[PDB]
């Protein structure tokens, strides 16, 4: 209610990105997509001067997922189409570290908000691996029976991992003790595609099917549907704040859905057969990245 | 009859071959269009690329995802594949599916051309040096980090003649007709042989040879392979899979000489993602590094950190090679075409979809025998 629309603040002009996230002080901004660059932006800069990467680093390989370390500020993850799982500093361009386990595509990796040095991946070739930031060995390893498209540690605790795969399913396993998953979570028509969490017990999610469902992780209910977008066959993307839940289309727009209500609260369209690539909420702030298939990337706000 | 295979390359996933006539035949991963063939589709098995007969193609070269080719009877240059920042020549970063004549290069008289993995590089028969692609980290030699579009001279070459440039994935390396050795770009794993692990803006000549004149020089991902007027191999740069070849896995930020293969006078040189593969005088291809994939040839997946003798089949001597990311192709006295490596998208040219951890024959060329998609 409190808000009705999204007015845009700022704009970059290139292709597609697929992944844009912020850091943990939220100043800056990195973006990753088909041009095999790790593209790190001044979020200031952005939305002051009428944009230019501050740090550029170079990949052999089209990446599809992106994050942040979150005590470690110059720190930042991602997975590459070959399996290659590589840490990165942004204030030397250097591949801190880089991890070869999966024989197929990577395609989710993500820092544990609670143990920084904690880096859970899932790939192609149907495994969940957790890394830690201090040997090249895969610390726990998961085998599963479909891809894995997203993976993401609980806020709370580093010991409780989701995972969204092509089962069609959100497998919530306590890597404490693998052996069947803590919960299984089912309802989602087709592959699952991204995988956030609202808090420690509330679990969003989006599939392929056009649909986005939360779910209580400290349960095996479910708790709401969100339907009116559009995502059938592309990784259109997924955010979520504390409150509000946003996604991509394939009609070159961003809906945003208030968790309580399965209508969307709003929309945007940007303005040919584009679709939204990358969002990500700043923070618990309004404010929110955005990016479609032309690569260009959009910074809006919601207000009334 | 059977046609000859004149030239061989390698790139990330796809192969290309010249065969006698100026025929370009392409094989392997072509989702970028890097195969030419005007659409994605990949090859498991060689296909003539129709797009460039007649134009008396006289070499090719594979970059990453991008392949260049040129004639020096048409004085013309084609790109296809994955050619945007400017890598593919014409002024505007396209990726189409077909060859493109780069107009911006039309009429210059090119003795070679180089493709690094998001740069390309062009000497020409006067001995100078033109650069284009992205400079990131000033591995285009032009002073300082811009991206250019256009086939840029490096000035730093002034009235030097250099013989031949060997790209990386972000360093080059160039050798002048008098012998000398330079090192620019990403030179942070001792790429460089400049003696620190600094990436220069610049051509930088690199004196840690003891007089030593170098011919040929062949630059991997994080390392670099020279060879002298009358040696063998001076490795240097990073070295954690055994890809310099010196028994051990310590990287070396200047030219070290490989000892081990100080017996025989090497003929050409090639590097890969992490492996590296030495052609002798006499016919004899060794090989080491990287074996995940198989693609040092030696019959096994264990990581070779010495030269080993890749052997062929009724011991024929191998008269060119060229090394891929996870790959390796071979042509030998007899015109037949062996390759091996990792071969997931039928780069091989073999017709199958497996890895091969020793040399395969491509039977096709040898005399004898999207984006973003949801996962469903």
């Amino acid at each position: 209610t409190r808000y009705s629309r999204l007015r845009v603040i700022a704009e970059i002009r290139h292709n597609i990105v697929s992944s844009i996230e912020f850091d943990r002080d939220d100043e800056l901004f990195a973006t990753a997509g088909v041009s095999r660059c790790i593209k790190v932006f001044d979020f200031s800069s952005v939305v002051n001067e009428p944009q230019c990467p501050i740090v550029e680093m170079s990949t052999r390989s089209k990446l599809s997922c992106l994050s942040w370390n979150k005590h470690e500020k110059n720190h930042i993850a991602s997975s590459d189409y070959e399996g290659i799982v590589t840490v990165w500093d942004v204030t030397t361009r250097q591949s801190l570290m880089e991890y070869e386990e999966h024989e197929k595509r990577a395609w989710s990796v993500d820092f544990s908000r609670t143990e920084p040095s904690m880096l859970v991946s899932g790939s192609d070739d149907c495994k969940v691996k957790v890394w830690c930031t201090r040997q090249e060995a895969s610390v726990i390893n998961i085998d599963m029976k479909a891809n894995i498209c997203c993976v993401k540690y609980n806020p709370g605790s580093s010991n409780y991992i989701a995972v969204g795969s092509a089962d069609h399913h959100i497998h919530y396993y306590d890597l404490r003790n693998i052996s069947q998953p803590l919960h299984v979570f089912s309802g989602h028509k087709k592959a699952v595609s991204y995988v956030k969490f609202l808090s420690n017990n509330e679990l969003a999610s989006a599939s392929t099917d056009s649909t986005l469902r939360l779910w209580d992780v400290k349960d095996n209910l479910p708790v709401r549907t969100f339907r009116g977008h559009t995502n059938e066959k592309n990784f259109v993307g997924l955010t979520v704040n504390s409150e509000y839940l946003a996604c991509g289309s394939e009609t070159n727009e961003v809906y945003v859905y208030h968790k309580e209500i399965t209508r969307p609260v709003t929309s945007h369209r940007f303005g040919g057969s584009y679709f939204i690539s990358a969002v990500c909420w700043k923070s618990d702030s309004p404010t929110m990245l955005t990016a479609n298939s032309q690569g260009t990337i959009k910074v809006l706000v919601l207000a009334a | 009859p059977p046609r000859k295979v004149l030239i061989i390359s390698a790139g990330a996933s796809h192969s290309v071959a010249l065969l006698s006539g100026d025929i370009v035949c392409s094989w392997g991963r072509g989702e970028d269009g890097q195969l030419g063939h005007g659409d994605a589709e990949d090859r498991p098995s060689p296909t003539q690329l129709s797009a460039l007969d007649g134009h008396q193609i006289v070499s090719v070269t594979c970059g990453a995802d991008h392949t260049v080719a040129y004639s020096q009877s048409g004085m013309e240059v084609y790109s296809w594949g994955w050619g945007d920042f400017g890598r593919l020549g014409h002024g505007n970063s396209s990726d189409l599916f077909t060859p493109l004549p780069i107009k911006a290069l039309h009429g210059i008289r090119i003795k070679q051309i180089a493709c690094g993995d998001s740069h390309c590089l062009a000497v020409t028969m006067e001995g100078e040096v033109q650069s284009w692609g992205r400079n990131q980290n000033g591995q285009l030699g032009l002073g300082d980090t811009e991206d250019s579009l256009v086939p840029q001279k490096i000035q730093a070459f002034e009235g030097i003649r250099i013989k031949m440039v060997a790209a990386g994935a972000e360093h080059t390396a160039a050798v002048t007709e008098d012998g000398d050795l330079y090192g620019w770009g990403w030179g942070r794993y001792g790429n460089l042989g400049l003696g620190d692990r600094t990436d220069r803006l610049v051509p930088e000549r690199v004196t840690s040879t003891g007089g030593e004149k170098m011919s040929m020089v062949a630059c991997g991902w994080r390392h670099t392979i020279s060879v002298s007027y009358s040696g063998a191999l001076y490795t240097y740069g990073w070295s954690k899979y055994g890809q310099l070849g010196h028994g051990d896995l310590e990287d070396h930020l200047i030219p070290h000489k490989l000892e081990a293969l100080s017996n025989s006078f090497i003929s050409q040189i090639s590097g890969g993602w992490r492996h590296t593969m030495a052609l002798t005088s006499d016919g004899k291809l060794y090989g080491w590094g990287w074996n995940k994939f198989g693609q040092v040839g030696v019959g096994n997946n264990l990581d070779q950190c010495s030269p080993v003798q890749v052997r062929f089949p009724d011991d024929q001597k191998v008269v060119q090679v060229s090394c891929g990311w996870r790959h390796t192709l071979a042509v030998t006295e007899r015109n037949n075409v062996f390759a091996w490596g990792r071969g997931t998208n039928g780069q091989l040219g073999i017709g199958e979809s497996v890895d091969r951890n020793f040399p395969k024959i491509i039977e096709a060329l040898s005399v004898d025998g999207r984006y973003a998609v949801v996962p469903d």
